[PDB]
């Protein structure tokens, strides 16, 4: 339908004097179709894109700004410099919209630099402890790139954890809990302690149950000892609830060729 | 989490609408303006008055002390500046500066002056070197000029609030704000500093019952707080804590965490209102003026947790509100008795619990720690838990293998190894519980003996005590009890016999186990256990030992402190404050063993 | 937990115009597309409760003219997953209040690629509770 | 000359010796000599000869924290053994076999000679 | 018009520019991330770019060239240490060379109380006399005072 080296060409034309925010907003559409069914990269014209993108830059027009985060985000593995971005970058945290500040975090992963990172800490705290989650959320995947990249000292961080260990949303709720079990999944037994951190404990945005299910098994499951009262604790439970799937998951785990209690399985199964 | 937590009610009087207070630190004595009109100093000490003073009979509205100066700086509302030298309360000097209701003073410490809000929409610098020079006029009003704070971090820039609900903040250049943002919905009645040069909060009170919390260099709005239960007559930042101390227009107190923001506590002194505050800068006393009277209460630790491998690693956790992570230190280098030594860097935990509580493992080894009210114990070079659990009380069974519990409720559970010990369980009133050796149990004003495996009352002595400490062996031991002070002998025949006899007392406990050697009438900064020798401080800075019959200074402590540790081999102390510095004065243990030996004859 | 291994935007004409690849493991575009060949082809045009290839999962929502991908392994859970499957391709198509075409692709490309971002970022589900997101989104 | 001989062979590619003998049974348990999962972790296996019984110490160091160096081993008796060595596993990284001996030659016609508790230090 | 307001990090120029610009100030950082920015003056469209120089980004300052015509240039007045010299020369020279097409106008900041040298000095020493060249002012300024930026402005709208 259509076509890349004119386009390439012809992309800097919005960093020509141009105004029509439309146009360019085609353009840009383009280029990430032509990325889409696959594009070669490279730095020469990143970096003649770099002078370009750049100057761009008394937009106010929001969808304007949410265009940018998508190239950006493009960059990444592939990345090319973070100083100039960081008063860019500043400006989406001071922005008062919630909005700008997700999509930042989520290009810089892959990409980044420790050293700038003790500041960028900063406004992690504040991601950590804000109400509205999404952004909090839109933080925490980042991490885990971050964590590609290293994440031991997004490790340090437990305590915000904590902080935030209190949750109301269910999503979310299950959010804290992924990243937490790979960091304690590095070890045994605090987790034994976490289970016991639950254990007072229901859970919002279920999901988390899940995720725990496996885990809740996990240990159990080289013979973490008792499943009697433990594990059957979580069985009542998971037995009871109408999130049938869960009833599912311990039942599923549980095939035990003599039965290791063989009839309660039957009236789950009849109910399956 | 709880209230397993320093509150003191730390002194208390009942009075009138106290409505200034203003702290003498250099000497911590403290200065209230009241709604009578006649303000007073106080040392709250002993309840005791250094002075009070009349200095008008209509409510004096604002106070000082100058400490460098030496003197007290003191405002009443006939708008006259009248200045005591606080060296008597000998009274120097006297003008008018603010000619209307003169609210608040703010003072540079380092630069010589008072800075002064009033009433009249003005704020004025006068110099006190210059002699009370209008040295310049702030201005940039809207109304009357209810409060001043000086932003001392950096004195030089400075903070107003005003009820017309707006906030300067001010440049020198700039006797104007530098800008005045629109705080409040209601009035800004006051501005407060962030305790840290590292970060800036602000807080400013409003009853409206919002908070809202300032970054300057942004310059955000960082944000706004909201719960409550009655128009806040003041909250304010902990400083020693991180928590919100939240106050009301009834006098109601209520406590957010300056990091759960969980309303931690309620209490109520319905003493109405809060009128002012002042805090310890020190950030651990603090004293508001309430509608009844007023109350000063005292919220503190001594310490740290960390305890000390013989190796030379104090791991110590935190450093006072800091994260755990930071332990170790088994340093590298010597240097003379006087002077002062280096520390090395790698920390290691961030748990996060907050603790009051760190034993060594006996053998320093795994250290039992308590925080939150419930016990992680780690492995620690391992830096991994090794256990947890909910507290009440604690032994290690000194063994170094098993460890007992006072469990919340009160009725003995111990557990060796997750085991529950029950061959030995009595449950009786207590007090507190004692390990060591020997079992104590300690109740009904009574310290009574337990065996270590079924129990046996094997003695009760007069009193109850505050702390034991054992010799190492056993031995002689040590308990400490308030002013007065005894070291013991405990004699194991008697019971091997009479047990095997079976017929004795045992509500004194058998009177035919133990038996008292003699007491020093004593006070304990700390104290120590060199075997069986008491080395000991004493509150009174002398640290001691008492050797041969005698009690020796080794020497005197600026104020009194921590015992760094011994490590014997060193034969040195090592000394230690609570502020990270380390002194060392070598001794050398044999001159004590010698001495104790040769008494015994041992001479050779 | 990272589910997409990727995701496709297909044809009834069994083509892919929107492919993310959550992650790579067989490298290339081209690689993929073979694979478009084999399955969807033979999928075309009609979908399943349950698919898998090989240990993996297959999921995906349809429409008459137009296909959609998710991959994941199979070794988890239908349910959610297919609640996800599902919440996506209401989220859309509430969102659009339309059923996909060739034509809708056209009709707005940008979207696309906008929706494409939101969800799932690479791999995992960031986003969602479409008729939220629908109201959350417009700009 | 046991199975336990063939360590008292495999004890011997070392030249350190103050004497062997060749072994006569061997441990009827291996101990850890560090815990479950230590900061370091042993196991260690006595084995006797007809002169001498040599515990050697079979290991993983631990702690990725760490690397032992200037290891050797103490062992101080009660019920004789005369003791001739100490034995250093000169490094001994993490996850990791490595070799620390200590060495006695067994006193046989005494009453009280070959049963003992030996009291180890690790430098 | 790219304009470009040049400096440190660290400077205070950003200080200098909100005050201006928006008639109010920031940290005597300048930027870390950037500033464009633009203002009207006179109802004329201006762009502002403004670097906290700072060195890696200082060496790629260069980083960028089209729709160049104007300088500001700050340097801070009193600043005895990193402005003459090599450095100054260098900058100065490249950049003129470089953008032959644009009028160089530097200024001289926070001036307090001068705590240069010789202002005669200097101004020689960047060869302002070299002039036989592009619009040129060597202007004065402490910040606070802003002790001559309206006519940078203003003889600046000259055309």
């Amino acid at each position: 339908h259509l076509e890349k080296s004119a386009v390439l060409q012809e992309a800097r034309v919005f960093n020509e004097t141009p105004i029509n925010p439309r146009k360019c907003a085609h353009i840009l559409t383009k280029i990430l179709y032509l990325i889409n069914q696959g594009e070669h990269l490279g730095t020469t014209e990143a970096t003649e894109a770099f002078f370009a993108m750049t100057k761009l830059f008394q937009s106010n027009d929001p969808t304007l700004r949410r265009m940018c985060y998508l190239t950006i985000k493009e960059m990444s593995c592939i990345a090319e410099d973070v100083i100039i971005v960081t008063s860019s970058l500043t400006k989406d945290m001071t922005g008062k919209e919630d909005n700008y500040r997700g999509p930042a975090v989520r290009a810089l992963c892959q990409i980044t630099d420790s050293t700038m990172l003790q500041a960028v800490e900063r406004y992690m705290k504040q991601a950590i402890v804000d109400k509205v989650p999404s952004v909090s959320s839109s933080a925490l995947v980042s991490s885990l790139h971050l964590l590609k990249c290293s994440f031991d000292v997004v490790k340090r961080w437990v305590n915000e954890a904590q902080e935030a260990a209190s949750s109301d949303n269910i999503m979310v709720q299950y959010h804290a809990l992924g990243l937490l079990y790979h960091v304690r999944k590095n070890d045994r037994l605090a987790v034994s302690k976490m289970i016991s951190k639950f254990t007072r404990h229901g859970l919002k945005s279920p999901f988390a149950y899940c995720m725990m299910i496996r885990v809740a098994s996990k240990q159990l499951e080289e013979e973490d000892g008792s499943r009697d009262s433990p594990l059957f604790d979580f069985i009542e439970s998971c037995l009871r609830n109408k999130h049938e799937m869960v009833v599912y998951e311990a039942a599923s785990a549980i095939v035990n060729l003599p039965g290791c209690s063989a009839k309660e399985l039957a009236p789950a199964v009849s109910v399956l | 989490m709880p209230l397993r937590l320093d509150i003191k009610r730390k002194l208390t009087a009942r009075s009138d609408r106290v409505k200034s207070v203003d702290l003498h630190p250099t000497e911590p004595w403290m200065l209230a303006s009241l709604y009578n009109g006649s303000v007073c100093v106080w040392n709250h000490e002993t309840q005791t008055l250094v002075k009070t003073f009349e200095v008008c009979d209509l409510p004096v509205r604002a106070a000082k002390f100058v400490a460098r100066k030496n003197w007290v700086v003191t405002g009443a509302d006939d708008m006259q500046i009248r200045v005591f030298n606080y060296n008597t309360l000998e009274r120097v000097h006297m003008f008018e500066a603010h000619s209307d209701y003169i609210r608040c003073i703010a003072v540079h410490p380092t630069q010589p002056f008072i800075l002064t809000s009033s009433d009249d929409m003005l704020i004025k610098l006068w110099d006190w070197d210059k002699k009370w020079s209008c040295s310049q006029v702030f201005e940039g009003h809207t109304h009357y000029v209810m409060q001043i704070v000086i932003n001392p971090k950096d004195n030089n820039q400075f903070a107003s609030a005003s009820l017309d609900r707006t906030i300067k903040v001010w440049q020198l250049g700039s006797s104007s704000p530098n800008f005045t943002l629109e705080g409040h919905e209601k009035g800004v009645n006051c501005i407060d500093y962030y305790s840290g040069g590292d970060k800036p909060y602000l807080i400013s009170g409003a009853d409206d019952r919002l908070v809202k919390i300032w970054d300057y260099q942004n310059k955000t709005c960082v944000q706004t707080l909201e719960g409550h239960a009655q128009n806040v007559s003041c909250a304010s930042f902990h400083p020693e804590l991180p928590i919100i101390i939240t106050g009301s227009e009834d006098g109601t107190v209520r406590i957010w965490h300056s990091s759960t923001y969980r309303l931690e506590s309620t209490l109520n002194y319905g003493m109405e209102r809060v009128w002012c505050v002042a805090s310890l800068r020190g950030s651990n006393n603090v004293a508001l003026g309430y509608d009844e009277g007023s109350i000063i209460v005292k919220l503190g630790r001594e310490e740290p947790a960390m305890s000390m491998d013989a190796n030379g690693k104090i791991i110590w956790a935190k450093h006072s509100e800091v994260q755990q992570a930071n332990l170790k230190a088994m340093g590298d280098t010597e240097i003379k008795d006087g002077e002062r030594l280096p520390l090395a860097v790698k920390d290691m935990g961030s748990c996060e619990i907050y603790p009051q509580t760190i034993q060594h493992n006996p053998n320093g080894r795994f250290v039992v720690v308590c925080g939150d009210g419930e016990y992680i114990i780690y492995t620690a070079m391992a830096l991994r838990n090794k256990s947890f659990g909910s507290a009440q009380e604690f032994a290690w069974a000194h063994d170094s293998s098993e460890y007992a519990i006072r469990e919340s409720n009160s009725i003995v559970k111990i557990f060796k190894n997750f085991k529950e010990k029950k061959s030995f369980k009595p449950d009786f009133g207590a007090e507190s519980i004692y390990g060591g050796f020997l079992l104590g149990v300690r109740s009904v004003n009574g310290l009574a003996f337990y065996d270590w495996e079924n129990t046996e009352l094997i003695r009760r002595i007069e009193i109850q005590p505050k702390h034991i400490f054992w010799s190492d062996s056993g031995e002689l031991v040590c308990i400490a009890t308030e002013e007065s002070f005894f070291i013991l002998k405990y004699l194991s025949e008697k019971v091997l016999a009479a047990q095997e006899t079976h017929e004795g007392v045992t509500e004194d406990g058998i009177e035919d186990a133990f038996e008292v050697l003699g007491e020093i009438q004593e006070i304990v900064k700390t104290g120590l256990w060199v075997g069986d020798c008491f080395i000991y401080t004493s509150s009174v800075n002398r640290l001691n030992y008492y050797v041969g019959g005698e009690i020796v200074t080794i020497a005197h402590l600026d104020r009194t402190m921590y015992l760094l540790g011994y490590i014997p081999k060193d034969n040195r102390l090592y000394l230690g404050d609570k502020e990270l510095n380390i002194v060392s004065y070598s001794l050398l243990v044999s001159v004590l063993e010698y001495q104790t030996a040769v008494m015994r004859r041992d001479f050779s | 937990l990272y589910t997409v291994k990727a995701i496709l935007i297909l044809d009834n004409d069994g083509d892919r115009l929107f492919a993310k690849y959550y992650d790579d493991t067989y490298p290339s575009v081209k690689e993929q597309k073979a694979f478009e060949k084999n399955i969807f082809n033979k999928t075309h045009r009609t979908d399943s409760e349950i698919a898998l290839l090989e240990g993996l999962t297959v999921v995906y929502k349809s429409s008459i003219d137009l296909y959609f991908y998710v991959i994941g392994s199979s070794y988890e859970n239908e349910l959610m997953l297919m609640a996800v499957l599902n919440c996506l391709f209401d989220s859309l198509s509430q969102m659009l209040r339309k059923n996909v075409e060739k034509r809708a692709l056209l009709e707005n490309m940008e979207g696309l690629f906008l929706a494409v971002d939101e969800i799932v970022d690479g791999g995992v589900i960031l986003e969602s509770d479409p008729q939220q997101v629908v109201h959350r989104v417009a700009l | 000359a046991t199975r336990q001989e063939i360590f008292q062979e495999q004890l011997a590619a070392v030249p350190e010796f103050q004497g062997l003998g060749p072994l006569f049974k061997s441990s009827p348990e291996p101990v850890a000599l560090t815990e479950s999962e230590t900061e370091y972790v042993i196991r260690c296996t006595k084995h006797t000869f007809s002169d001498h019984l040599v515990f050697q110490f079979d290991c993983t160091n631990t702690l990725n924290d760490q690397t032992l160096e200037n290891v050797t081993v103490q062992m101080e008796p009660t019920e004789a053994y005369e003791v001739l060595s100490y034995v250093p596993a000169r490094s001994l990284p993490y996850n990791q076999p490595g070799t620390c001996y200590t060495l006695v030659a067994l006193p046989t016609e005494d009453p009280t000679a070959v049963a003992c508790t030996f009291s180890c230090v690790m430098k | 018009m790219r304009i470009l307001m040049v400096g440190l990090d660290g400077a205070g120029k950003t200080t200098v520019l909100y005050k201006l610009k928006l008639g109010e100030v920031i940290t005597t950082i300048p930027t870390i991330g950037f500033n464009v920015e633009t203002v009207q003056y006179k109802n004329i469209s201006f762009t502002v770019w403004d670097v906290g120089g700072q060195d890696r980004i200082r060496s790629l300052w260069r980083h960028y060239y089209r729709n160049t015509e104007g300088v500001i240039f700050v340097v801070d007045s009193n600043d005895r240490s990193r402005i003459g010299e090599a450095r100054e020369v260098m900058q100065r020279m490249l950049n003129e060379d470089e953008l032959r097409n644009a009028a160089w106008l530097v200024f001289a900041n926070k001036q307090d109380l001068p705590e240069a040298m010789s202002a005669a000095e200097i101004t020689e020493k960047l060869g302002l006399h070299s002039i036989r060249n592009r619009p040129w002012f060597i202007q004065a300024t402490c910040a606070t005072s802003g002790e001559g930026l309206y006519e940078g402005l203003e003889w600046l709208s000259n055309s």
